[PDB]
């Protein structure tokens, strides 16, 4: 089962999407593409050996999505990422059910279209949100409050 | 024709839920229960209707939610699966409200579950098939009715009431019951010419439920209304196959030998 | 001669599909189940022919794919193996439409498999050897049946009667049974000549299943379908590695002290 | 019973074929040797913590093979490794019945020795190998096919 990106989506988000869509582990994956470990390090974030070609286009034989659109998951050169706190704009949630690796750049702290403060944990429960990998369904996983009525509470 | 021969059979298929003093009085009962956050446990037979009695406990307190606050469910109803464990319930919990969970420990599960349960308002907790889950989460649904109070309705086959004693405090906290009946009498009658009237759907041709359907009926499901159901149903399906109009006495017949 | 005898003996020991009214009643009944998703469960003795009529109706209704969506696979047959758990039942669900399985917890397995069970638009679930998983897992196909409104069909011997009726929900749920015949009688007679003519497929030497050949087959086989298979199959292999054309009286009797 | 290692024999492969001979389960050794459940640890490739001095020593006196030449069943210094998969160059296993630690360094593809890539699954029926360790008999656990004859289907 092939999935399409949505716009700005993250790597570590798309990945874990596929890996749904197709019942795969990251292990898997990483068989699947022959790049191993190196699937799950990308999902927590993880790129102390950037992303070379290789694994690129070994993950793009996989997913069907060329190596240059997977790189539009990942912040263009120059542009610093945190891989921690994870963060979210419910509203852009609530329009396209993605993290966008924009939320992860260093220098952002608003949302532009939106233009509210982006969320760095969830604001009913302060429960940190999980890799994106990880976001399953589009809730919190302690209070299940769902990321498009956090909305309703970003400043 | 073929078209309409097609709607009435999916028609068929597909159950519905007609209002009878069963459902009357669980929901009577669950609205007093509710109203005092007492936590109870409905009990009965099998194949005798009450997972349908609280699912429309469940849907007639529909939640109405506010424009930007979350909405407000009073009745939360779970039917957890076999060997349903701590973690399995929570993640339903928290996704009944509509709260996708997040990976993590069994206290991450728990923390969000409590969060989102104190947040929803919720009144009701309406554990059906409550004879499934593990004895290490009655400690968690105990906790639950415990702080966050809410009136807890364990809800399963009479193997439940067993399940239950084996414990200490589930038994003692779940007490009150509500035991479903076996509705046979001239309510059963009732109810027989009820569901010709309204599930069959089928034109009047003065069936009105005789002596002798009632005798075969009264054989064949044994009070159960499930049982009533799948024969009405089985009997009208075959009638309209082989093109009569009506139900006959033969399709009563073998239908009720296939069964028993 | 010696390649055409290879044939000979390598079509004998193939076993082949013979039509006849205890499969048309099955499948008949099984149509008839799936077109109102009625959940029951077809029972019978020993050897005496359900897995095939069973292999048939889904052979029958062979999928067909779309060009670019998943295969719909109307009738699923699943036969789990001894002491079946539900991850291995899960397993075998999705396996059988195709899906590879991907490692995980029970919890994933079972999301999947209900995923690519509503995907395929699924209508029957046949499990035959029905008495050998686990009851564990009839909590599972009874929620699979309660919620994705699928007929489930419980195949095997008499054995699993009893294994279903100490249990409450799923005796009750699934009670609708086609018993399978012992077949004896005329009947019995049109089926070995009706086996002679087509599965035998030997030249033909007039036969035609004389009294005492009949009287042999009745006092071996006592009824039974694969009793008949193989002691037709054995005496024709006999009687063709010995050199002779025709099936003679002393294979029959040679045979037929054999099994008693 | 003590045990000759083979040359570049894994430490999984060497303690598991310890506790063959000596009928011992990896606690067994570990409560011999009085470091209880690193023995496991170890077994399955596991070294966040990297095996001490203490530790090797404390191994080295119950199977009697110096420390020296238990650091030689594990990469040296700045070779990196991978716990997963497990992998095999059937040729070699044909000649040598052990698994080599080379197999798990990240760098290596190819035997030298036989110039043939080498496995990571049976390549009959693509059952994983499990952990050195537990190698009791030379074949795979699934189809049990001889690793030797594995070396037939190496490309
Ligand atoms: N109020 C109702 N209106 C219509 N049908 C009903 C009603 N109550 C029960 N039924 C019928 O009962 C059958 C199943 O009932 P239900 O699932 O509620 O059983 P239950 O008492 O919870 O038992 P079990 O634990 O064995 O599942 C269905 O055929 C359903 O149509
Ligand atoms: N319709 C048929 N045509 C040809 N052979 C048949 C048919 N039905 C059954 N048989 C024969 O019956 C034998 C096995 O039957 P089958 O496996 O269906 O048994 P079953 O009734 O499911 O019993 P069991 O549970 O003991 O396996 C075989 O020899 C097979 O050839
Ligand atoms: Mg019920
Ligand atoms: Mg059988
Ligand atoms: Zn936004
Ligand atoms: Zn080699």
């Amino acid at each position: 089962f092939l999935i399409k990106p949505y716009e700005g989506e993250s790597l570590s988000h798309f990945l874990g999407r596929f890996r749904r869509a197709n019942h795969l582990s990251a292990s898997g994956l990483g068989t699947l593409a022959g790049i191993g470990a190196i699937v799950a390090r990308w999902e927590r974030f993880h790129f102390n050996p950037r992303p070379s070609q290789q694994e690129l286009e070994a993950i793009a034989s996989v997913v069907e999505v060329d190596a240059q659109r997977l790189a539009q998951m990942l912040p263009p050169a120059g542009v610093g990422m945190q891989h921690e706190p994870i963060r979210l704009c419910g509203a852009c949630y609530a329009e396209s059910p993605c993290h966008r690796i924009e939320w992860q750049y260093k220098s952002v702290w608003k949302c532009d279209r939106h233009q509210l403060k982006i969320l760095a944990k969830c604001p009913n429960c302060q429960a940190p949100f999980k890799m994106p990998a990880l976001w399953e369904d589009g809730c919190c996983h302690r209070c299940r409050m769902p990321f498009a009525e956090m909305a309703k509470l970003q400043k | 024709d073929d078209e309409w021969l097609q709607a009435e059979i999916a028609r068929l298929k597909g159950k519905s839920i007609v209002p009878l003093q069963q459902v009357k009085t669980l929901h009577d009962w669950l609205d007093g229960k509710r109203k005092a956050r007492k936590s109870c446990r409905v009990v009965g037979e099998s194949r005798t209707g009450k997972t349908v009695a609280c699912d429309a406990y469940r849907y007639r307190h529909k939640p109405q939610q506010e424009a930007g606050r979350p909405p407000t469910v009073p009745v939360v109803y779970i039917r957890p699966h076999q060997k349903c464990g701590p973690k399995d319930l929570f993640k339903k919990i928290t996704e009944y409200l509509k709260y996708r969970v997040t990976k993590g420990t069994v206290s991450d599960f728990r923390d969000r579950t409590i969060e989102v349960l104190k947040g929803c308002g919720v009144e009701m907790l309406i554990i059906d098939e409550a004879d499934r889950l593990k004895p290490e989460t009655f400690a968690d649904v105990r906790d639950i009715a415990e702080d966050l109070g809410i009136a807890v309705v364990l809800v399963g086959t009479d193997r439940l009431d067993a399940v239950i004693k084996r414990d200490e405090q589930v038994l003692e906290r779940f007490r009150a019951h509500l035991r479903f009946g076996k509705l046979s009498g001239e309510d059963f009658k009732n109810t027989v010419e009820m569901w010709e009237q309204m599930v069959l759907k089928l034109p009047v041709s003065s069936n009105l439920k005789s002596k002798e359907m009632l005798r075969i009926l009264t054989s064949a499901t044994e009070g159960y209304i499930g049982r009533l159901d799948e024969i009405l149903r089985e009997a009208a399906i075959r009638s309209l196959s082989r093109g009569l109009k009506k139900i006959d006495k033969a399709v009563l017949q073998e239908v009720a030998k296939e069964y028993k």
